[PDB]
């Protein structure tokens, strides 16, 4: 059997159009994501957002990403109190075994540092 | 007597005493190996005139066809004797069987007197289905990396080969007739072949029917070739193609000595199974024995027993004794030329 038609493991794509997951999340999340949307449709980039919003529906974020394979997200908020729910930023990563974080610290020309 | 199944319809050409037979000299050593046969035939006074024809293929509808000149000739005279020919979209030999309704390959492999090979007392006869089986054109790409080759086995095609086998076994006085198969893992396909023989078995009570797996047919034949000297084995296309080229390997170690007969319902072609040997062509080194024996097979098929036995029992078979005779391929020193006259002497 397998190889060509298989490939249920690349990023969601239908006739040239990727379907990426969008998780705005808490705080400036909602605004900062929108900025990207706007720049994206203004550049007519062939991607369609599947966008999700949420206490334990961190399930639905996982389930979505498992379909699309790729996502773009802001940060969720995390309680410090005892009966608070727990990161669920880490929950997302642990449940998808997205085990590697890369942060890029490169200074920018027009910024006083 | 001879086999009812591919019966020759005689009729010598009323104007001459003779029967008409298409030749097809073929190319390569064909020409020399050919007139070698014409001469030896002349000398023995064979009731046969040669109507040579050319099978160089046309291409009506992209599908390779065979020329009208040669078709009319061969359908008329119900018999032809072809030598070797070269290699041209459809197998030349295939469109040759399809246009003349040839369905059975008869392949004998017998030890030659005065030519020593590793195996001894090998006298083998095998009939092969040459219509269907593994060799129908049917194969499919069912998906990306997956292929199906389809083996076709029908009772109609099986019946008429198995018959010619019983009837041929009877015509050469062999008691046993073996159905080579593999009903073991090809239950339906080979099973049908086998059953069709088992059912035909009854209307040929003088012969005894045995059934053998290729497993054993190949094992036993190589351990001891003579255990099948009362043979006639019938088998589907693939087992046949292999066993016959094997049997020849036993008898002579190559197949420069092997004759084949391709029996059709009303037509029949008799050919040598060696190649065109293009590099030895013209230099007069070829070895007519192969084609020559196919002549004999043809004679018998036509009814000219006396002549066949004459040209085989004496001549060639006997002249291939004495290294001054023989050809380069058998240690001998003789030319195609000297082999032919040296043959005619003991005619």
């Amino acid at each position: 059997a397998t190889a060509a038609q298989a490939e249920r493991t690349l990023p969601k794509k239908y006739g040239g159009r990727f379907t990426v997951t969008l998780i705005p999340g808490d705080g400036v999340g909602k605004e900062i994501t929108d900025s990207v949307r706007t720049i994206f449709e203004a550049e007519n980039i062939p991607i369609d957002w599947e966008t999700i919003n949420i206490k334990e529906g961190v399930y639905e974020a996982v389930e979505s990403l498992k379909r699309n394979k790729i996502g773009l997200k802001g940060l969720w908020h995390t309680p410090a109190d005892q009966t608070g729910h727990g990161s669920l930023n880490v929950a997302l990563r642990k449940q998808l075994d997205i085990y590697a974080n890369v942060a890029l610290f490169k200074s920018l020309k027009g910024v006083k540092t | 007597k001879q086999p009812s199944i591919g019966r020759y319809t005689g009729k010598p050409n009323p104007s001459t005493g003779k029967y008409t037979v298409s030749f097809i000299e073929g190319d390569g050593i064909g020409p020399e190996i050919s007139k070698s046969v014409k001469k030896i035939f002349s000398a023995a006074n064979v009731p046969i005139e040669w109507e040579s024809c050319d099978v160089s293929p046309i291409f009506v509808n992209g599908l390779t066809t065979i020329p009208d000149p040669a078709v009319q000739s061969i359908t008329k005279n119900l018999v032809a004797l072809k030598g070797p020919l070269a290699t041209p979209h459809r197998s030349l030999n295939l469109t040759l069987r399809k246009t003349f309704g040839l369905f059975a390959n008869v392949r004998p492999a017998k030890s030659i007197e005065g030519f020593k090979t590793t195996y001894e007392n090998v006298d083998l006869v095998l009939i092969r289905e040459n219509t269907e089986g593994e060799y129908s054109g049917i194969e499919h790409i069912v998906c990306p990396g997956v292929v199906q080759s389809i083996k076709l086995i029908t009772r109609d095609a099986s019946e008429r080969v198995i018959r010619y086998a019983f009837e041929y076994a009877r015509a050469i006085g062999r008691p046993r007739v073996i159905v080579v198969h593999k009903s073991t893992i090809q239950r339906l396909a080979d099973g049908l072949f086998v059953n069709v023989a088992k059912e035909l078995s009854k209307e040929y009570p003088d012969l005894t029917l045995e059934t053998e797996l290729i497993d054993n047919s190949v094992l036993k034949v190589v351990t001891n070739p003579s255990a099948y000297t009362d043979a006639v084995s019938v088998c589907p296309n693939l087992y046949g193609d292999i066993l016959s080229d094997l049997n020849s390997g036993l008898s002579a170690g190559s197949l420069g000595l092997t004759p084949s007969a391709n029996i059709g319902h009303k037509i029949s072609i008799f050919e040598a199974v060696h190649g065109s040997a293009p590099d030895i062509a013209g230099q007069d080194k070829a070895n007519p024995t192969a084609l020559l024996l196919s002549s004999v097979m043809m004679l018998n098929h036509m009814g000219l027993t006396n002549h066949a036995d004459q040209i085989q029992n004496a001549v060639l078979s006997t002249i291939a004794s004495g290294p001054e005779n023989r050809t380069g391929d058998l240690a001998g020193t003789a030319t195609t030329s000297s082999f032919t006259e040296a043959v005619i002497k003991r005619l």
